[PDB]
């Protein structure tokens, strides 16, 4: 589908 | 309360994700 | 000094003595002699203990010098439930 | 206006990410110190990334709150803010002369030079004694210099040479010196082969661990020792060293009788027992290196099997150059089987855990390259990456080059090694990105899917850092067990055991009990062993009842019955006085040795059919590396026991709310020589004594309070 | 209570960065759970 954007990778 | 809006948004996202998890996994 | 090495002997705690004892000796004496000396001065049975010297085992047949001992090296004394020669015998009986 | 300045600080933090700002923060922070709103000030410097001058504006009455808040935020923030937060909190502690809690943060940082500087800077000999106690519990040893005052006592405390005597003093105090036969655990009279003998040997070792007395082996044990057959006869002798754990003088006395055996299995089991006996305690004369060194290159592979594992357990978490140089050539030896190579990898990883040793990494990589693909199909090859992974345990981004070195390796062993080392590098970090990668690995269904079990185990190995990730990983493990492939779900019980070892929480025990009687034999064995591991050393009555019911159910299945007996032995480990949890100091310090041992057992359990149930059950003795006592001793200035009244109860989070909130709830008052369950804190009931360290775990030193009896 | 939907108790109750980080960790694990379940169902 699509890699879920976690809080850490949000940068 | 500088994080009040961030905490509220994260809590709403948590509740929505939990509801989606329950819907996908069944448990009813 | 003058061919005197003070081995740092570590006795078992069951013998309630000083944990670390200095013991001066010469270096060309054989392992059996060293075993007998630590047996007599610290009061243990000569054939009922084992010496761990310089992170290795004490070679009774070989002299101390060829084992690589030196100054201020440590020797731990381990007591034995059975002596080194009759333990093999009774274990051979236990076959 | 408080609200106006709060909004101004929030706006300043917002625009910083996008000269007078420094003045604004230098005025706002002292205000928040004044009006007891410390955490808002901490958030300000956290946002604008100037936690450096926060230290200068701390008073004596608020250092504890700011320090606790800063430390509690580290588990949830990524690098490089972890190091900055730890160093700032450590500097604040050091400025206030709170040396033990500064050494705790230094140990968290894994900065050896900083730890040595903190230890040396302190002038109070008693504080140095307590800090040496914490270092000995953590497995960290400092080579102090001779001019340092009280060298002998400090080194003795750090080397844990007095651990056995103190543990026996506990056992006499709690009148639990009486040995327990495995029949007392089985309770077969209430119930309405070499395998069972081996299981009973393991139970006998587990229950009487570190006690030094036994009704079954300290007697004429040759009858019981020969009652086992073949490789089980390996482990029973090794179990004799488990009863004498931490007793490197008496234990080696009781093992030396078996060193003269003409039987190879007993001789190498006794060598492993010698290694086990020296585990934890750091003797100056190196007896384990004296007894087991001559058998690392022996013709018999069993001789090597016992010796290498014993040397690894004895010198685990030591990074000793001599032991590593003695053990490395064993890998490349032609006569060394793949079993011996794997056990050498485990031992070298345990010795140099978390040290990123260059020689160990190079040798393990070379050994992996030299092995052919058909050789790599062997499951004991799985121990080669683990020893590599243990080499970089918790190091994080230090494995990328290693990862590159692993690219040439053929598949599916390349994927297994990559996942194992990637997991070990981020052990106890809670990195949600790494757990996301592991879940991506576990998502693809498929021999080919060997690394999926390692990924499942690594989810727990990363989420074990803190409780939020732990419970979230419990939910994730439930999903994996529901949707996973059989190879995927054979590791979920192992992950559950790893994430809650010695913590018998009801939900995990129920989850494991549901899958204990499962159709797949391997998941059943893993679930039963995880029931044992989760309640290991807890003496849980309910868990014992479940295990007895399972023994009734699995009576006709030798493998399941063996696993049930193993779980029963683990549940009563050390007669309830030992814990396998790798986290101490209020579950904030991760013991690399304990993690290494738990990994050695659990990764090997990924092939429980051939390793644990086969000829390699001795790997269970890796749990010895994780065996620590759930301790609370109060010592006087001269280290003599000091019975004091303490309140023990479930730990309660204090961060946030102001005042002096109670840190425990539902507590009871006991004299100090008491055992602390997982998650249980203890506080001095009276004010007669002041502890040297805030954490009342392990060995604690108390000083007379001048204010008391004023 | 609600069984599967017991989430961990975040601390402290007062709004701050630490509570935000804990709640974001819970959200991250829930997001990973959602991705894993959506991948396994299909």
């Amino acid at each position: 589908v699509s890699t879920a954007v976690l809080s850490i990778t949000a940068k | 309360s500088t994080y009040s809006r961030q905490i509220k948004q994260v809590e709403d996202d948590i509740q929505q994700l939990l509801k989606k998890i329950n819907e996908l996994t069944g448990i009813k | 000094t003058t061919g005197i090495a003070t081995i740092e002997v570590f006795l078992p705690p069951r013998l309630k003595k000083d944990r670390k004892n200095l013991l001066e000796t010469r270096l060309h004496i054989t392992g059996r002699e060293l075993r007998s000396k630590i047996a007599e001065t610290f009061g243990l049975q000569e054939n009922y203990i084992k010496i761990v010297i310089n992170k290795k085992q004490l070679q009774l047949g070989k002299t101390l010098e060829e084992q690589g001992v030196a100054h201020n090296v440590k020797a731990m004394v381990l007591e034995l439930k059975q002596s080194e020669e009759d333990a093999r015998k009774n274990f051979q009986l236990e076959e | 206006g408080h609200e106006y300045v709060r909004h101004l600080a929030g706006e300043v933090a917002k625009e910083w990410q996008e000269e007078p700002l420094l003045t604004l923060v230098k005025e706002i922070v002292p205000y928040n110190m004044a009006h007891n709103a410390e955490h808002e000030a901490c958030d300000l410097l956290m946002e604008i990334e100037q936690v450096d001058m926060l230290e200068k504006d701390i008073d004596e009455n608020a250092y504890a709150k700011v320090c606790l808040y800063l430390t509690s935020c580290v588990n949830y923030v990524p690098e490089p803010e972890n190091s900055a937060l730890l160093r700032c909190a450590l500097g604040v502690f050091r400025k206030f002369s709170r040396f033990p809690e500064a050494l705790r943060l230094a140990l968290m940082l894994n900065d050896m030079e900083l730890v040595e500087d903190i230890f040396t800077s302190c002038k109070d000999v008693v504080v140095q004694k307590q800090m040496a106690f914490m270092l000995g519990r953590h497995g960290v040893f400092l080579e102090l210099s001779e001019d340092v005052e009280e060298y002998e006592d400090l080194t003795e405390i750090m080397s844990n040479v007095q651990l056995n005597s103190n543990f026996l003093a506990l056992a006499r105090e709690l009148d639990i010196m009486e040995p327990k036969v495995p029949d007392d655990i089985y309770k077969t009279h209430l119930e309405n082969s070499a395998r069972m003998n081996l299981a009973s040997s393991f139970v006998n070792g587990f229950v009487n661990a570190a006690f030094g007395q036994d009704k079954l082996l300290t007697d004429d044990g040759n009858k019981w020792l020969y009652k086992n057959k073949d490789h089980g006869m390996l482990s029973a002798a090794a179990s004799l060293g488990m009863i004498l754990l931490w007793d490197v003088d008496g234990g080696l006395t009781q093992i030396d009788k078996y060193l003269y055996s003409s039987e190879d299995y007993i001789k190498s089991g006794a060598l492993l027992a010698c290694g086990i006996v020296n585990s934890g305690v750091r003797n100056e004369c190196d007896p384990a290196l004296a007894l087991l060194s001559d058998y690392v290159l022996h013709n018999s592979n069993t001789m090597r099997l016992g010796s290498i594992f014993g040397l690894g357990l004895a010198y685990a978490g030591s990074n000793r150059e001599d032991v590593l140089t003695l053990l490395l050539p064993v890998m490349g030896d032609s006569k060394s089987s793949m079993e011996v190579a794997g056990v050498t990898a485990l031992a070298c990883g345990m010795i140099a855990v978390g040290s990123c040793n260059g020689d160990v990494t190079s040798t393990i990589l070379q050994t992996i390259m030299e092995k052919s693909e058909t050789e790599l199909k062997d499951t004991y090859a799985r121990w080669l990456p683990l020893g590599l992974g243990l080499n970089h345990l918790g190091k994080g981004e230090a494995i990328e080059a290693i990862l590159a070195a692993l690219e040439v390796v053929s598949e599916p062993f390349r994927s297994f090694a990559n996942t194992l080392v990637d997991v070990c590098a981020y052990a106890g970090s809670g990195n949600v990105l790494k757990v996301q990668q592991l879940l991506h690995i576990c998502s693809e269904h498929f021999d080919m899917g060997a690394h999926q079990g390692v990924a499942v185990l690594g989810i727990a190995l990363i989420a074990m850092g803190e409780e939020i990730g732990a419970e979230m990983a419990l939910r994730t493990f439930g999903h994996l067990l529901r949707y996973g492939e059989p190879t995927l779900r054979r590791a979920v019980p192992l992950a559950l055991a790893l994430i809650s070892v010695s913590n018998p929480r009801l939900n995990i025990l129920d989850t494991l009990s549901k899958f204990s009687h499962d159709a797949d034999p391997e998941v059943s064995y893993n679930s039963i062993f995880a029931m044992g591991m989760v309640g290991s050393g807890t003496n849980n009555a309910r868990l014992a009842a479940m295990l007895r019911q399972l023994a009734q159910y699995h009576a006709k299945d030798p493998n399941n019955l063996f696993m049930v007996r193993l779980a029963q032995g683990l549940t009563h480990l050390g007669k309830g006085t030992l814990t396998l949890c790798p986290y101490h100091s209020d579950r904030q310090l991760m013991s690399q040795v304990a993690v290494a041992g738990l990994l050695t057992v659990l990764v090997s359990f990924l092939d429980v059919r051939n390793i644990i149930l086969g000829k390699s059950h001795y790997v269970l003795y890796g749990l010895v590396a994780a065996m620590q006592p759930r301790m609370l001793v109060t010592f006087d200035e001269e280290l003599r026991p000091l019975p004091v009244s303490v309140r023990v109860g479930q730990a309660v989070d204090v961060v946030g709310q102001a005042g002096k909130p109670k840190t425990i709830t539902g507590f009871q008052t006991h004299t100090t020589p008491v055992l602390l369950a997982h998650g249980e804190r203890a506080e001095l009931a009276t004010e007669e004594f002041l502890p040297v360290t805030p954490i009342l775990e392990g060995f604690v030193i108390l000083r007379k309070n001048p204010n008391y009896d004023l | 209570p609600d069984a599967a939907s017991k989430l961990p108790l975040v601390t402290p109750h007062t709004q701050c960065r630490l509570k935000l980080l804990k709640l974001e960790r819970i959200k991250d694990y829930l997001l990973m759970e959602e991705e894993f379940i959506r991948n396994q169902e299909q």
